[PDB]
């Protein structure tokens, strides 16, 4: 579950929170639906809605995000996309 | 007010074929020999 951030448009504090939050989610939950749900909810609470989270091993996406609220990173072999929109 | 579009992509993977097999057998054949290197009556002088 080593963390490597590939791309972000996000403050350093939110970037760190994303990694730590996703790391906790990945330790606790086995199924991506639950990992994503954990991560999303923590951001809605702390950084206001509306957050979206996608977690997985094989996907591509094309999304629209709010400036300064985007990160894409891996934990081991699993990619996490975390951003605000709406 | 600033919505930025971004595209994401995950890495691909690679698989490989493989097989397993338990221990193998093989046939064999033997014929017992019946040698009789025996004379009739050797006149011994032990």
């Amino acid at each position: 579950r080593k963390a490597v951030i590939k791309n972000a448009d996000m403050s350093e504090e939110m970037q760190q929170d994303s990694v730590e939050c996703a790391t906790q989610a990945l330790e606790k939950y086995n199924i991506e639906k639950d990992i994503a749900a954990h991560i999303k909810k923590e951001f809605d609470k702390k950084y206001n809605p509306t957050w979206h989270c996608i977690v997985g091993r094989n996907f591509g996406s094309y999304v629209t995000h709010e400036t300064k609220h985007f990160i894409y990173f891996y934990l081991g072999q699993v990619a996490i996309l975390l951003f605000k929109s709406g | 007010i600033r919505w930025e579009t971004k595209s994401c992509q995950t890495a691909s993977i690679a698989t490989a074929s493989a097989s397993a097999q338990a221990r193998n057998h093989v046939d064999a054949q033997v014929q017992t020999e019946a040698p009789v290197p025996v004379s009739v009556q050797p006149p011994s002088q032990y």
